C-alpha cells in the first residue's frame, strides 16, 4: 500500500496546482490595485456609500485599521455568546455561555485559531454559529489575507510612503473572493450529505427500542467557509469525521484541495507580482518537499501501527483506533499532515491515539511556526519572514551585503525578524512551562507518562501558533486553560502580525537596486537548501528536548 | 606586540572582569553569570549545605573562569587602545605656565604662575619661544606666532597690537620678540579646552557586520537560553528531574562561545597583516572598515604636499640680471635655518655657480626677522640685502625715498595667482625681483588618486590654507574637491555629515588641528611625520608617510573580510553542532529509554559537560591560529563563494565538534577523572 | 486610521452580507435543489423516522449486522455528545478494553475465523461511525445466517447491494451502510 | 511555589528582559 500512498500524494498535489494557478491571477489583480473584470461600476457606488474614497495609508494607519476591525469583532463576539439566551434562532433554550469561555471563543474564533474548549451540539445556538462564529471566519480569514497584500506591495513599490486603502483591500478580498467561492463549496457538500436548515432537533425511535437525538444545525455554509479560509472551527464536537459535515470521501478531498487553495495561491500570486516567476516557484518547492516527506512519515508510522492489536486477536496491526472507517488509514494520515502543516487545524482523525511517531510529526510542523504552506495569509509572511533570515545569513556567511528582490536589508528589519521569529518559540515554552508546574494545568491530561506531557505541549503549541487541532484528551474547559491560551493566541497573532507591518514599512521606502558581487540568486537548489535549512534548524533547535520527553520517550519506551 | 603590550592586556582583562564593565558583552557576560553560580555551588557543596561532588562543579566553574578571562584577553589587545587620546593637549594645558605682569606697560616684572590662574582681564607678558598661555589680544607689541596648530600652515604669522592681527591663541609658541598679553577667556573655554573636549567625547560607530552577527548572537542565546530553562519543569514530570549544576553548565555549555571570539580573532590577524604592510594599526575594526570605506578626506600640507613650501623658480625686474637676484638671495638668506632659506640657498646653489661666496666665517651681519620692519638678511662690506614680503619692503623702499616700480605690483600678483607665497630681495634699493615659494607635491600621486577614484572611492581634500592654493594644489594632485579655510570643528562637522548618511568615512591628516576629525572618523591614518597629537587621535599610524597607503589598506580589508565570512560560517556550524553533540546527555536521568540518542556513547551526563566547557575554551584559544592563516583571496561570485565557505568550512565546522568532544571525554575516562 | 465611519460600515456591511444573506442564500438554494440531503437524510417507515442514512446506531441483536464500537458520552452512539475515546497505544486502558472486545466477538462469532477484523474492535473518530468494509461485514454472515436462516449467497448478495466504492480507489475505501443493510434485512423477512 | 523554583524563575526573567534589550540596542551592546 505504497502505490496508493504515492498516488495519493501525486494527484492531490497535481490538481491544486491546476486549481490554484489561475486563482493566482485573479489575486495578482488584486495586490495590483486593479478592479476584477466585472466589478468596477458596484465597487464605486458600495465604496461612495460605505464612505471609504480612495485615500492611501502608511503603514501605521494599515496596521491600525487591521487591528481595530479585529477590536471590535472581538467585543461583539464575546457580548453576543455571554448573552445567546436572549437572541433569536435558539430551538433549544440553551443559556448563555462563562464568562472564561466566552473570552477564550471569542479571542480564538478573532485570531483565526478557532480553539474549541466546548461542544458545539449543546453550547452554541444556530445564531452564534450563524451570525457570530461565520462572520469571524469571513473576517479573519480577510484580515489574513491583507496584511500578506500590503507586505508584497512592500516589496514591489519603489521609493513610496502608502500600502494601498484596507477597508478596500478587506472588502474586495471578502466580497468578490471568500464568498462565492464558499457558496460553491457548501453547494457542493450539502448535495453530498451535508446539513442546511433551521430546524429543531429531530427525535429518532432506532431500529431497536433505543432513541436518538440528533442535531440540526445549519452546518454546510460554516463547513464551507472554515475549510477556504484555513479557520478549522467545527460545528459539532468531533471537528471534521461526524457523518454530517465530512458525508462521503469526494467531500474529504475537496475540503483537502479548499485547505491548501489560497495560500498556494498567494505564491503563485506573489510570483507574478514581481515578474519574475522563480521567485514564487522557490517558495513552492522548499515548502513542498517538507509536506512531501512528513505525509511520507506519517503514512508508514500509521500502516505499521500498534504493536499490540495483533497479539491481542486481531487480524493486522493497522491503527484504525481514532479513524472513521469511510476514510482510509492513508487519507487519515495524509489530512493530519495536511491540517497541521496549513495551520487549518480542521481533524478528520483522533491525534490522540496515533501512535509516537505518528502524533510527533504533525506536532513537530505546527511548531516551526506553520511555514509550510501555512494558515490563509499567515503561512507567506512568515515564511517571508524565513526567508529575510536566511538571506541576512547567506550575506553573512559570503561577507557581503544583504539584499532580497533588489531592495538592501538594514539592521532594523534584522531586529524586527528576530522578534517576529522568536515570539511564538517564547509562548510555547513559557506556557507548557507554566502548565507542567501548576496542579490545574496538569489535572487535565487524560493519558498517564510522556503522553501526557505530549498532550500539554501539543495544546499550547497550537494555540500558540493559531492552528486549532488539539489532542481533544486534555479536559482544558476551566479558567486555568480557557485564561492560558486566550492569551497565547492573543499575543501569537498580533505580536507577529505587528513586526510584518513594521517591515513592510521600512521596506516600502527604499528603492531596488542593481546587481552586484553581494546578490546571490534566491532561486534554484542552493536557496531552496539554505531556507530548509534555517527553518528545520530553527525548530529542532528550540523543540528537541521538549520533543524527547514526549513524543521520542513514548516511542522508544 | 612587545612584552609591556602583553602584560598591559592582560591587566585590562582581570581589570575588565568587573561585572559594570563585562555587561556590554550578553553571550560573555552569561559565561559570568554561569562561573558564579557554578563557584557557588561548589562552595556550598564544600562547606556541606548542599549534596552532591564539589570537585565537578569547582572545575567547571575554573574552565569558565578561564574562558571569561581569554575573552576579555583578546578583546584586550584587539580593541584595547583603539579610543582617541588627549593625552598630548592635555599635556601641554597641565604643563603650562606664564608670567603675570604688574603695571600692564611693559617695563614691569614678571610672575611666573600656571597657567589656570589667570582670568579675564589681566595682562600676561610672553617673549621668544614660550608657549602663550590662553587667548586674549595682544595691546602692545608685535611678534611672530607659530599658528600651526589652528591653521597648519607652519608659516609664522605677525601679530601686532592696534589692527585687525591682534588675537592670539594659548598653546601656539611665540617665535619673534616679546607680546603683552590680556586674557579674553575664562579658564574654563579656551580654544584648546574645545579641542580637548573633541578630541575625547567622539565616539567611533560599530560597523554593519559588526551588528548583524551580533543580533544572530543574541538570537541565538535566546533560543538556548529557553530551552535548557524549561528543561526543568518537563523533566521533573517524569518523576526524578534534572539537577541544577548541570542545568546552569549545560546553559553555558551551549551558547556561542566561538561566535563571540571571532571578533577578536579577526581583529589580532588584522592588525598583524597591516603591521605586515609597514602600517601600525591599533584597532582591529578599522581595518573592515577600510574594506569599505566610501569616502577619503585629506589634508594639504604635511599629508600630500610636503609641507615646508620649498623654492620655485626666480622672477626679476626689468634688467635687474637675474644672476644678480640667485645671487643676492643665496647670500641673504644663507644664515637662515628654516627650511625655507635654505631651499632658496639651495635652489640658487644648483642653478647657477656660487659655491665660493657661502661661507660663515665671513664679517657680515645677520637681520634676523625683527616683527618691527617684517625682513630678515643680510649686511656685507658696503652692501645691505633684505628679504621681505611685497609690503614690508614697500615700506622700507619708501621710507628711504626710492621710488617703488610698478613691474613688481603686476609680478607679485602674478605669483601669487599662480598659488605660491612671493617674496622680494633689495640690494638697498631698487627690488631685485620675486622668488615664488610654491609648495610642492609629495610624489606620484596623481597615479594612487585615479586608482582610489577607479575603485569607488570618492578623493574630497580639506585644508586650512587659503583657496587660491588649495585649488591649484586640487588640480595638480588630481582630487575631486578641496575645502580650503576649515578650521578643526569644521573637519569635525564635514566628517560627521558624510557619515550621517551610512557611509563610511577614512580621514588621513597628519597635523594638530586633524587630531579632532581624525578622532571620529572610521578609519583614521596620520602620517609618522605628524605631531604626536594627530598619532594619538589616530587609529594608524603610516611608516611610509604617504596619502595613499589607502590603497593598500583597503586591500587588506577586503581580505580580511573574506576571512571574517568563512570564519563566521565555520562558526556557525560548530555552535549548531555542538548543540546536538551536548543535550542528549541531559536526558539520561529522566527516562533510560533516552540512552537510545546518545549516539557518540559519552561516558556521563557531567562527563559530557566537563567535555563540552573544555572544548569551548580550547576552540576560542585555538580560533586565532585560524584566522592568522587565512583564505585563499580568489575574486567569486556570491553563489560560487557562499557554495565554498559551506563545503570547506561548514562542514569542517560540523565535523569538529563531535570529534572533538569525543576524544576530550574519551582523555578523562583514560585519566581516571570521570 | 481607524476612523470611526469607514471602519464601523466595513464590519457592519460585512456583518450583514456573512451572517444573514450568504446563510440564507445557502439553505435557500439547499432546500430547493437538495431537500432530502439538506433535512437530515432521514429514513421514514411511515410517521416515524428511523434514523438518519448517514448516524449509524447501536445494532446488539443476534440477527444483525454490528458495527464498531462508539465511546460516547452518555451511551453507545449518542449524536449528542459525539467524539471517540483518546486513548493512546500506551495506555494500557486500550489493550484492557480491545481484549475485552475480542473476547466477546469470538464468543458471539463461534463460526468464523479466529482473527477477529480491526474494525470491529476499535473505535471510530465520532464514535457514530456507519460503515464498515465489505471483509468486516463478510466476516459476520455466519452468525446472520443461522439467526436469520438465510444462505451465505443471500446474505453476501445484500451486503453488496449496500457496498458503497469511492471515485478512485485510493481516496476512500469501500464500506457498507449498516443501518439500512440491517432495515433491508428485516424488510426481507416481512 | 517555593524558594529554588521562584529564584529560577526570577533569574530567568531577567535574562530574558536582559536578551531583549540587547536585541533591540545592538549598537550599544
Ligand atoms: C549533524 C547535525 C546537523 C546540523 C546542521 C548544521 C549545518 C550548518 C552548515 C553545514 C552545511 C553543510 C553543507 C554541505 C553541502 C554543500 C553545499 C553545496 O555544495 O550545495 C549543493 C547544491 C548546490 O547546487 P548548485 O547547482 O551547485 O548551485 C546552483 C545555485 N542555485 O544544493 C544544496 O543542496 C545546498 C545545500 C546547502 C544547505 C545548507 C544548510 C545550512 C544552512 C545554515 C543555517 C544555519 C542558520 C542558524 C539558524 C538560526
Ligand atoms: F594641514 Be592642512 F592644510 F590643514
Ligand atoms: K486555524
Ligand atoms: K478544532
Ligand atoms: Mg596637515
Amino acid at each position: 500500500m505504497a502505490a496508493q500512498g504515492f498516488l495519493l500524494i501525486a494527484t492531490f498535489l497535481l490538481v491544486l496546482m491546476v486549481l490554484a494557478r489561475p486563482l493566482g491571477s485573479g489575486l495578482a489583480r488584486l495586490i495590483n490595485d486593479i478592479p476584477l473584470p466585472g466589478t468596477t461600476g458596484v465597487e464605486r457606488v458600495l465604496f461612495r456609500a460605505l464612505g471609504v474614497s480612495d485615500r492611501e495609508m502608511n503603514w501605521k494607519q494599515y496596521l491600525c485599521a487591521i487591528l481595530g476591525l479585529n477590536m471590535l469583532g472581538l467585543a461583539v463576539l464575546f457580548f453576543m455568546l455571554l448573552g445567546q439566551h436572549y437572541l433569536p434562532l435558539n430551538p433549544q433554550q440553551l443559556p448563555g455561555l462563562s464568562w472564561d469561555l466566552a473570552l477564550n471563543t471569542a479571542v480564538s474564533f478573532v485570531t483565526n485559531t478557532n480553539w474549541r474548549s466546548y461542544s458545539g451540539e449543546t453550547t452554541l445556538s444556530y445564531f452564534s454559529q450563524m451570525a457570530g462564529l461565520t462572520v469571524q471566519n469571513f473576517l479573519s480569514a480577510a484580515s489574513g489575507i491583507a496584511v500578506i497584500f500590503a507586505l508584497i506591495r512592500a516589496f514591489t513599490r519603489q521609493s513610496m510612503s502608502t500600502l494601498g486603502n484596507a477597508w478596500v483591500d478587506l472588502l474586495r478580498i471578502t466580497l468578490w473572493v471568500l464568498v462565492p467561492v464558499a457558496l460553491l463549496i457548501a453547494l457542493f457538500f450539502i448535495q453530498q450529505g451535508a446539513l442546511q436548515n433551521f430546524l429543531p432537533y429531530q427525535a429518532v425511535n432506532t431500529v431497536e427500542g433505543a432513541q436518538q437525538l440528533l442535531p440540526m444545525g445549519p452546518v454546510a455554509s460554516q463547513e464551507a467557509i472554515k475549510m477556504l479560509g484555513t479557520n478549522g472551527g467545527g460545528f459539532f464536537n468531533a471537528n471534521s469525521s461526524h457523518p454530517f459535515e465530512n458525508p462521503t470521501a469526494l467531500t474529504n478531498f475537496v475540503q483537502m484541495l479548499a485547505i491548501f487553495l489560497i495560500p498556494t495561491a498567494l505564491c503563485f500570486a506573489f510570483g507574478e507580482v514581481m515578474g519574475d516567476r522563480r521567485q514564487g516557484r522557490m517558495l513552492l518547492w522548499a515548502m513542498s518537499v517538507i509536506f512531501v516527506i512528513c505525509v511520507g512519515v506519517v503514512m508508514w508510522a500509521e500502516v505499521q501501527g500498534n504493536p499490540h492489536l495483533l497479539a491481542l486477536g486481531t487480524d493486522s496491526s493497522i491503527n484504525m483506533e481514532g479513524k472513521e472507517s469511510r476514510f482510509g488509514v492513508l487519507v487519515s494520515s495524509l489530512f493530519a499532515v495536511v491540517t497541521t502543516a496549513a495551520s487549518c487545524g480542521a481533524v478528520i482523525a483522533m491525534h490522540d491515539s496515533f501512535t509516537a511517531l505518528g502524533g510527533m510529526v504533525p506536532m513537530w510542523l505546527m511548531q516551526i511556526g506553520e511555514v509550510v504552506f501555512g494558515g490563509v495569509g499567515s503561512g507567506l509572511y512568515g515564511m517571508m519572514l524565513f526567508v529575510l533570515l536566511a538571506v541576512f545569513i547567506a550575506g553573512l556567511m559570503i561577507g557581503r551585503t544583504p539584499e532580497y528582490l533588489g531592495k538592501k536589508i538594514d539592521v532594523r528589519e534584522m531586529k524586527l525578524t528576530a522578534l517576529a521569529i522568536l515570539v511564538t518559540p517564547t509562548l510555547v515554552l513559557m506556557g507548557a512551562a507554566l502548565a507542567m508546574m501548576t496542579d490545574a494545568g496538569r489535572s487535565a491530561m487524560l493519558n498517564p507518562g510522556p503522553h501526557g506531557f505530549s498532550e500539554v505541549l501539543y495544546a499550547v503549541s497550537s494555540a500558540a501558533n493559531n492552528n486549532g487541532s488539539a489532542f481533544a484528551g486534555l479536559s482544558a474547559n476551566s479558567p486555568f486553560w480557557n485564561c492560558l491560551l486566550a492569551f497565547c493566541m492573543f499575543v501569537g497573532r498580533f505580536g507577529v502580525i505587528i513586526p510584518v507591518m513594521a517591515i513592510a514599512g521600512s521596506l516600502v521606502s527604499k528603492k531596488s537596486q542593481a546587481a552586484s558581487s553581494g546578490t546571490l540568486p534566491t532561486h534554484g537548489p542552493l536557496f531552496v537548501g539554505l531556507l530548509i535549512g534555517t527553518v528545520l534548524l530553527v525548530g529542532a533547535l528550540t523543540f528537541i528536548p521538549a520533543l524527547a520527553l514526549g513524543p521520542v520517550a513514548e516511542y522508544l519506551s | 606586540f612587545e612584552p609591556t603590550l602583553v602584560v598591559q592586556a592582560l591587566k585590562e582583562a582581570v581589570k575588565k572582569l568587573n561585572p559594570q564593565a563585562q555587561w556590554r558583552n550578553p553571550v560573555m557576560f552569561i559565561v559570568w553569570i554561569g562561573s558564579l553560580l557554578t563557584t557557588c555551588i561548589s562552595i556550598a557543596m564544600a562547606s556541606g549545605a548542599m549534596p552532591g561532588n564539589a570537585l565537578f562543579s569547582a572545575a567547571i566553574s575554573g574552565w569558565l573562569w578561564i574562558t571569561v578571562l581569554f575573552a576579555n584577553f583578546a578583546e584586550a589587545l584587539a580593541e584595547g587602545r583603539s579610543k582617541a587620546q588627549a593625552n598630548s593637549l592635555k599635556g601641554v594645558k597641565k604643563t603650562a605656565f606664564a608670567r603675570k605682569l604688574r603695571e600692564p606697560k611693559y617695563g614691569a616684572a614678571a610672575d611666573k604662575v600656571p597657567a589656570d590662574q589667570l582670568r579675564k582681564g589681566d595682562i600676561v607678558l610672553v617673549e621668544a619661544g614660550d608657549i602663550i598661555p590662553c587667548d586674549g589680544e595682544v595691546i602692545e607689541g608685535g611678534a611672530s606666532v607659530d599658528e600651526s596648530a589652528i591653521t597648519g600652515e607652519a608659516a609664522p604669522v605677525i601679530r601686532e597690537s592696534g589692527g585687525d592681527f591682534a588675537s592670539v591663541t594659548g598653546g601656539t609658541r611665540i617665535l619673534s620678540d616679546w607680546l603683552v598679553i590680556e586674557c579674553s577667556v575664562n579658564p574654563g573655554e579656551t580654544f584648546l579646552d574645545r579641542m580637548i573636549a573633541m578630541v575625547e567625547g567622539a565616539q567611533r560607530r560599530k560597523t554593519p557586520n559588526e551588528i548583524a552577527l551580533t543580533i544572530l548572537l543574541i538570537a541565538l542565546t535566546i533560543v538556548f537560553l529557553l530551552a535548557t530553562a524549561t528543561l526543568w519543569p518537563f523533566s521533573a514530570w517524569g518523576g526524578n528531574a534534572v539537577s541544577v549544576t548541570v542545568l546552569v553548565a549545560l546553559l553555558v555549555c551551549l551558547i556561542p562561545t566561538t561566535i563571540g571570539g571571532l571578533l577578536s580573532a579577526i581583529g589580532v590577524a588584522g592588525m598583524s597583516r597591516m603591521l605586515g604592510a609597514n602600517v601600525i594599526a591599533t584597532s582591529g575594526r578599522a581595518v573592515e572598515a577600510a574594506g569599505d570605506v566610501d569616502v577619503l578626506l585629506l589634508d594639504k600640507t604635511g599629508t600630500i604636499t610636503l609641507g615646508n613650501r620649498q623654492a620655485s623658480e626666480f622672477i626679476p625686474a626689468q634688467g635687474v640680471d637675474e644672476k644678480t637676484l640667485a645671487d643676492a638671495a643665496q647670500l641673504a638668506s644663507l644664515a637662515d635655518e628654516t627650511p625655507e632659506g635654505r631651499s632658496i640657498v639651495i635652489l640658487a646653489k644648483q642653478r647657477f655657480n656660487l659655491r665660493e661666496r657661502d661661507v660663515q666665517s665671513l664679517h657680515a651681519t645677520f637681520v634676523p626677522f625683527t616683527a618691527q620692519s617684517r625682513m630678515s638678511g643680510i649686511n656685507i662690506d658696503n652692501r645691505m640685502i633684505r628679504k621681505g614680503s611685497v609690503d614690508a619692503i614697500r615700506r622700507h623702499v619708501e621710507a628711504n625715498g626710492g621710488h617703488f616700480p610698478t613691474d613688481v605690483d603686476q609680478k607679485v600678483d602674478q605669483v601669487a595667482r599662480q598659488g605660491a607665497t612671493p617674496l622680494v630681495v633689495v640690494e638697498g634699493s631698487r627690488v631685485l625681483g620675486v622668488i615664488a615659494l610654491k609648495d610642492i607635491v609629495k610624489g606620484g600621486i596623481k597615479e594612487r588618486f585615479a586608482q582610489l577614484r577607479k575603485m569607488g572611492i570618492k578623493t574630497v581634500m580639506i585644508t586650512g590654507d587659503n583657496r587660491l592654493t588649495a585649488a591649484a594644489i586640487a588640480a595638480e594632485a588630481g582630487v575631486d574637491d578641496f575645502l580650503a579655510e576649515a578650521t578643526p570643528e569644521a573637519k569635525l562637522a564635514l566628517i560627521r555629515q558624510y557619515q550621517a548618511e551610512g557611509r563610511l568615512v577614512a580621514m588621513t591628516g597628519d597635523g594638530t588641528n586633524d587630531a579632532p576629525a581624525l578622532a571620529q572618523a572610521d578609519v583614521a591614518v596620520a602620517m609618522n611625520s605628524g605631531t604626536q597629537a594627530a598619532k594619538e587621535a589616530g587609529n594608524m599610524v603610516d611608516l611610509d608617510s604617504n596619502p595613499t597607503k589607502l590603497i593598500e589598506v583597503v586591500h587588506i580589508g577586503k581580505q580580511m573580510l573574506m576571512t571574517r565570512g568563512s570564519l563566521t560560517t565555520f562558526s556557525i556550524a560548530n555552535d549548531v553542532a555542538k548543540y546536538f553533540a551536548i543535550i542528549p546527555a541531559a536526558f539520561a536521568a529522566t527516562y533510560p529509554q533516552l540512552n537510545a540518542l546518545n549516539i557518540m556513547c559519552l561516558h556521563s551526563p557531567d562527563s559530557a559537560i566537563l567535555s563540552a566547557v573544555i572544548f569551548n575554551a580550547l576552540i576560542i584559544v585555538f580560533l586565532i591560529p585560524l584566522a592568522l592563516k587565512g583564505v585563499s583571496y580568489k575574486p567569486l561570485t556570491a553563489s560560487a563563494m557562499l557554495r565554498r565557505n559551506l563545503w570547506i568550512y561548514g562542514l569542517g565546522g560540523l565535523l569538529v565538534p563531535f570529534i572533538g568532544i569525543k576524544v576530550i571525554d574519551l582523555l578523562l575516562t583514560v585519566c581516571g577523572l570521570v | 486610521m481607524s476612523g470611526l465611519r469607514p471602519a464601523l460600515s466595513t464590519f457592519i456591511f460585512l456583518l450583514l452580507i456573512t451572517g444573514g444573506v450568504y446563510p440564507l442564500l445557502t439553505t435557500v438554494l439547499g432546500q430547493w435543489w437538495f431537500p432530502w440531503q439538506a433535512n437530515g437524510s432521514l429514513i421514514r417507515e411511515g410517521d416515524t423516522v428511523r434514523g438518519s442514512a448517514l448516524i449509524g446506531q447501536n445494532f446488539t441483536g443476534n440477527g444483525y449486522f454490528h458495527g464498531r464500537p462508539s465511546a460516547t458520552a452518555e451511551m453507545p452512539y449518542n449524536p449528542q455528545a459525539s467524539g471517540g475515546s483518546n486513548l493512546a497505544v500506551s495506555n494500557p486502558e486500550l489493550d484492557k478494553l480491545i481484549a475485552a472486545r475480542v473476547a466477546a466477538l469470538r464468543a458471539a462469532n463461534p463460526d468464523a475465523s479466529a482473527s477477529v477484523p480491526v474494525e470491529l474492535v476499535t473505535a471510530s473518530a465520532s464514535g457514530l461511525d456507519n460503515n464498515i468494509t465489505p471483509q468486516a461485514a463478510a466476516w459476520q454472515i455466519p452468525r446472520v445466517a443461522k439467526a436469520r436462516n438465510l444462505s451465505v449467497e443471500q446474505l453476501t448478495q445484500l451486503i453488496a447491494k449496500y457496498s458503497q466504492q469511492p471515485l478512485v480507489k485510493y481516496i476512500g475505501q469501500p464500506v457498507v451502510n449498516i443501518v439500512e443493510l440491517n432495515l433491508a434485512l428485516d424488510k426481507l423477512d416481512e | 511555589m517555593s524558594a529554588g523554583v521562584i529564584t529560577g524563575v526570577l533569574l530567568v526573567f531577567l535574562l530574558l528582559g536582559y536578551l531583549v534589550y540587547a536585541l533591540i540596542n545592538a549598537e550599544a551592546f
